[PDB]
């Protein structure tokens, strides 16, 4: 997933306004992969979840 | 292949036939309903 | 004329203690004709 | 680095056709993000004039009453939907329809048997008189201001031959239909498109070449336009990358499993605009560019 | 019952080629894939509409309540 | 009984009507059909209930 | 009350912030994360539904600093709005020639 | 508004069952879009019945006796129509002069279906609609009774109508015993769309056919989109195929002709996000 698509998926989930998260911030990981460009694998959506 | 019996359909939706009618199948699936019924008035011995 | 016969559909009205019959066969069923009403329908 | 100038340069329109009702057209090196919402207003936000209200004060025929003001809801009406505002739905029926609001339109037709028909006839237009009644018997009627400035052009349907009904002597149909805008998120009957999608350009990829009488087989897989073979070579190429339907009949053959791979250009749309009559398909998709740049500027403008 | 107005997949106006469809059928002697193609109907969600059609109103219009018989 | 289906829709009925039921207080009644032994065959049956006619039965 | 901001969800720095706009689909909230995704200072952007049944749309909005996550919204709007802008000369400029 | 069956067997033509058409062909997707389709239920397009899809009523007739009250010959007490006492005129708006309703008009919970005179206690009763579900009257009958005398009417038939668009909650199937309510009738821009430009405006789940094993309807969704390209009917009465002659063969090697996969399959996009979906989505029309 890239970058915009990893951010959408969190938010479409997490939406911290009815308090499922705990921080009042959604907090990411750094991409599984940086170069070329960066990625993240799926293991890391349910990782940040 | 079936085919779609359109003009055929269509035709018989505006003029019923005038003699005996189609679907002749159909009639007799109430056969054992209506020929039951007319053995109580017709047939041998009144 | 509110009314119709079932049967010849002849047209017809009906006054009071009137016997429910066509004046032109004797059927006993008349069907309430519909008059001119505004009926308010959404179109949906 | 992303900038509107650098957009600029590497987007481009690439028209195909026009016509009446349907526009075919490419935009190039933009997002599928907008390339939907291109879409999504072309059906859903977009407005157009349709019946909603219908006065029945008649209606003796064998199809019901709201299933037939449902038919006259259905009937697209070629009128500009620039030429009248917006009803106030608070407002009470004495002051919300007024003639800057909405389009009156009359449906008055009697059927009666025909005594002039030959014998044994069998079709109904010559056995009876107004048996059939068409979108074309929408008699319209300017209230008010609108009988100068719709003298130009009437309220006329977009499709005449629309059947909305069939009668029978002694039956009758009378009817009033007070028509205003709306958008295709209220209803369908406000969706001025017949269908405005995308497709992504197919990519026909030929990896190794496929010389020889394996290219009238590779051809054969494929829409007639797509795959012509070289001249100067006997080589299987790419014509025209737009004619595919993206049926992958290669990969069931074994053969070219290898030879070629069906990907996709990932930002090069082909929209389709299909318009049901009221406006040209090249005002809708121009109304769409600008219903989001509204929408936009709507929320740019109000408080936080 | 009676031909269908706008189509129920994307909304393409079909209501005005019912009867047009009948005359391609009986006059113009077409199979029924022709007769789709010549009206202009080119996905097949347009074209299970007049393929399909019962057209039924006819059957039901025989019964008038408002003429003699 | 004997009409056309051209005359069956001038009186009203249904074109390609077929019968085959009661009318009873304007509701359209039907006597099923019941599945039952044969007639005039005798059939050899075992059933524990015949030995419940008193003593001694089989 | 078309736009607003959720109280509970922003921060007091005014870097993390959500927003609620009502009565509006994917149409919007889709071309509007992509728009402002392109900006080099934000951190974290989404937009998401809360139900389909209810026309509401929520909006993230998280940057790094030196902006604060309403004004990275006023910039994503202008620029979806200069996109739309474009769009519009070059399909004008093809059917014009045609 | 009823059709004919693409996929029919040839006994369907036999009976006539083409006079009594009992639903309608409609282009299903096998996708896992939604989320709101997973045990048995299933999603309308919202704009595919904004413009008729399913679209039914139903009629209800109720009959209202004057004369079941008294015996052998005594004076009736109770007449139709109005009287002379102080009754009220809002009431005119829904029943004629005659203490009956008029054809067609709108009639809720409390309002008149019949205003009959009293004559034990001079006063205009009025008999009123004793349910919660709105309705149109449709017919009023006058049924005369049949004697040597001649009598005043007691006995009027009336006939409702009552709009019974689908909402959601109510029970669809295939012919295959694959039932399920309707969950939520999803919007046109939502919904998934193909490269032709149609979108499906019935979706069932993948997960209906591995534990239910109806693979009858996999084949009625080739044999419904190879027919309707073709503007043919094919027939599917059983054990008119082999196990040599598959029909997923017979009517593949049909949407190959026509330009489609031969498996069934069409590309397609998402509504939401209008990205290019993972596979080739299994499309076609089943009745
Ligand atoms: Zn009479
Ligand atoms: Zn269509």
């Amino acid at each position: 997933f890239t970058r915009e698509q990893y951010q959408q998926y969190i938010y479409g989930c997490i939406r911290p306004e009815d308090g499922h998260t705990t921080r009042s911030k959604i907090v990411t990981l750094p991409p599984t992969i940086f170069k070329p460009y960066p990625l993240w694998t799926g293991k890391q959506i349910i990782t940040t979840v | 292949t079936a085919d779609f019996r359109t003009l055929e359909r269509e035709s018989r939706f505006i003029n019923p036939p005038k003699d005996k009618s189609a679907f002749p199948l159909l009639q007799e699936a109430v056969q054992p309903h209506i020929g039951s019924f007319n053995a109580l008035t017709e047939g041998p011995d009144g | 004329l509110k009314y119709i016969c079932a049967e010849c559909s002849s047209k017809l009205s009906l006054s009071r203690t009137d016997a429910v019959r066509c004046k032109d066969c004797g059927h006993r069923i008349l069907l309430k004709a519909r008059t001119k009403r505004l009926v308010q329908f959404e179109a949906r | 680095e992303w900038n509107v100038e650098k957009f600029k340069k590497d987007f481009e329109v690439n028209i195909s056709s026009l016509d009446a009702r349907e526009a075919n057209f490419d935009l190039i090196n933009i997002d599928t993000s907008i390339a939907n919402a291109f879409r999504r207003i072309m059906i859903s936000e977009v407005p157009s004039v349709a019946a909603e209200y219908v006065y029945f004060f008649n209606n003796t025929s064998v199809i019901q009453d709201e299933v037939l003001a449902h038919r006259i809801g259905l009937v697209p009406l070629k009128v500009d939907p620039d030429m009248l505002t917006w009803v106030d739905s608070n407002l009470p029926d004495d002051e919300k329809f007024t003639d800057e609001n909405t389009i009156v339109l009359s449906l008055n037709v009697k059927c009666t048997r025909n005594p002039d028909a030959p014998k044994g006839s069998t079709d109904p237009k010559e056995l009876y008189n107004n048996a059939h009644v068409y979108a074309r018997d929408l008699k319209f009627e300017p209230q008010g201001r609108q009988s100068t400035t719709f003298a130009d052009c009437p309220v006329v349907p977009a499709d005449p031959d629309i059947l909305l009904a069939k009668l029978r002597p002694g039956q009758e149909i009378s009817l009033k239909a007070h028509c205003i805008l709306g958008i295709g998120g209220d209803h369908a009957k406000f969706s001025p498109v017949s269908t405005a999608s995308y497709r992504l350009l197919p990519q026909i990829n030929i990896l190794q070449p496929i010389k020889g009488e394996s290219a009238r087989r590779f051809q054969k897989c494929f829409p007639p336009g797509v795959i012509g073979i070289d001249e100067g070579s006997d080589e299987a190429y790419v014509k025209d990358a737009r004619k595919d339907t993206v049926s992958r009949e290669v990969l069931r053959y074994e053969e070219f499993a290898d030879k070629v791979k069906l990907g996709r250009v990932r930002n090069h749309f082909i929209f389709n605009v299909e318009s049901a009559g009221a406006m040209t398909p090249e005002e809708i998709f121009f109304k769409s560019v600008r219903i989001l740049k509204n929408k936009a500027e709507y929320l740019k403008n109000c408080p936080i | 019952m009676i031909v269908p107005v706008r189509c129920f997949s994307c909304g393409k106006v079909v209501g005005d080629k019912w009867e047009s469809y009948l005359n391609l059928l009986q006059e113009d002697e077409l199979d029924e894939g022709t007769a789709l193609s010549r009206l202009g109907l080119k996905r097949y969600c347009c074209r299970r509409m007049i393929l399909t059609h019962v057209d039924l109103i006819e059957k039901f219009l025989r019964y008038n309540p408002l003429e003699k018989r | 009984n004997k009409m056309s289906p051209y005359e069956l829709v001038q009186h009203k009925e249904e074109s390609d009507e077929i019968g085959g039921y009661f009318i009873v207080n304007g509701i359209e009644k039907l006597i099923r059909m019941l599945i039952v032994q044969r007639r005039n065959h005798p059939m050899a049956i075992i059933r524990p209930s015949f030995a419940n006619r008193g003593a001694s039965y089989s | 009350e078309k736009i607003k901001l959720l109280t509970q969800a922003t921060s007091e720095d005014g870097t993390s912030a959500s927003f609620q706009i009502v009565e509006e689909d994917h149409t919007l909230g889709n071309a509007l994360r992509y728009v402002i995704m392109k900006n080099p200072d934000v951190e974290f952007c989404g937009y998401s539904i809360p139900h389909p049944s209810e026309n509401l749309l929520n909006i993230r909005i998280q940057t790094y600093g030196e902006t604060t996550a309403v004004d990275a919204l006023q910039k994503g709007l202008k620029d979806l709005m200069d996109l739309c802008d474009v769009v519009e000369s070059k399909f004008t400029e093809k059917i014009k020639s045609m | 508004t009823g059709q004919t069956p693409i996929v029919k067997a040839n006994l369907y033509d036999d009976y006539g069952m083409d006079n009594f058409p009992n639903g309608f062909n409609a282009v299903v997707a096998v996708i896992s879009y939604t989320g709101y389709d997973m045990d048995d239920a299933m999603i309308i397009n919202k704009s595919a019945d904004e413009r008729g899809f399913g679209y039914g009523t139903m009629y209800k007739t109720e009959k209202v006796d004057l004369a079941l009250n008294r015996n052998r010959g005594d004076p009736i007490t109770q007449h139709f129509g109005f009287g002379n006492d102080e009754w009220p005129k809002e009431w005119l708006e829904k029943l004629d002069e005659d203490g009956l309703p008029y054809i067609g008009t709108y009639v809720e919970e409390g309002d008149p279906i019949c205003a009959y005179f009293d004559d034990t206690l001079n006063k205009t009763k009025i008999k009123t609609y004793h349910s919660s579900e709105p309705a149109y009257i449709e017919e009023v009958n006058l049924i005369g009774d049949e004697s040597n005398k001649f009598q005043e009417l007691q006995t009027v038939s009336i006939k409702y109508r009552i709009r019974r668009t689908p909402q959601i909650g109510d029970k669809f199937s295939s012919r295959h015993g694959q039932k399920g309510v309707c969950s939520r009738k999803w919007p046109t821009i939502d919904m998934p769309f193909s490269e032709t430009g149609i979108q499906p405006d019935i979706i069932i789940n993948p997960h209906a056919f591995p534990s239910r094993m109806t693979i009858g309807m996999f084949v009625e969704s080739l044999a419904g989109k190879a027919g309707a390209l073709h503007g043919i009917a094919q027939d599917s009465t059983p054990w008119i195929f082999n196990e040599d002659d598959t029909p997923a063969d017979y009517f593949g090697e049909q949407l190959a002709k026509a330009g489609y996969n031969y498996h069934g399959n069409e590309p397609m996009y998402s509504g939401a996000t209008g990205e290019e979906l993972r596979a080739d989505i299994y499309v076609g029309v089943v009745y």
